[PDB]
């Protein structure tokens, strides 16, 4: 019959992948050593200082 | 050197404490623990010993 050209019409109407949300780095302590260049095997040593006894 | 005399001193003061000579010990139950802290009162108050100072 009738013959109509129509286009493939694509929209976006915000479904989106659900996916994690992110808390871990904030609670963890980041960084309290930086210069992993000039140390040995990239290790950086940290010293834990010493008690006595009376 | 101080905080090892400080731990030394606190320690000459729990061995008073823990070794004086206590003719009983009230036992305390786990699931009702209340009871044995009002024998403690008890036992204090029987003795005469003042309710200040505690």
């Amino acid at each position: 019959a009738h013959i109509f050209v129509k286009p493939e019409l694509v929209a976006e109407i915000g479904v989106k992948q659900l996916q994690r949300e992110i808390v871990l780095p904030g609670l963890v302590w980041t960084n309290p050593l930086t210069d992993f260049g000039g140390s040995k095997n990239d290790t950086i040593t940290v010293r834990v200082p010493a008690i006595t006894t009376a | 050197q101080v905080s090892a005399v400080a731990y030394e001193l606190e320690d000459y003061i729990a061995e008073l404490i823990e070794g004086a000579p206590y003719e009983e010990t009230i036992l305390i139950d786990p699931a009702d623990t209340v009871p044995a802290f009002i024998t403690a009162d008890q036992r204090m108050g029987e003795a005469n010993v003042p309710t200040d100072s505690r």
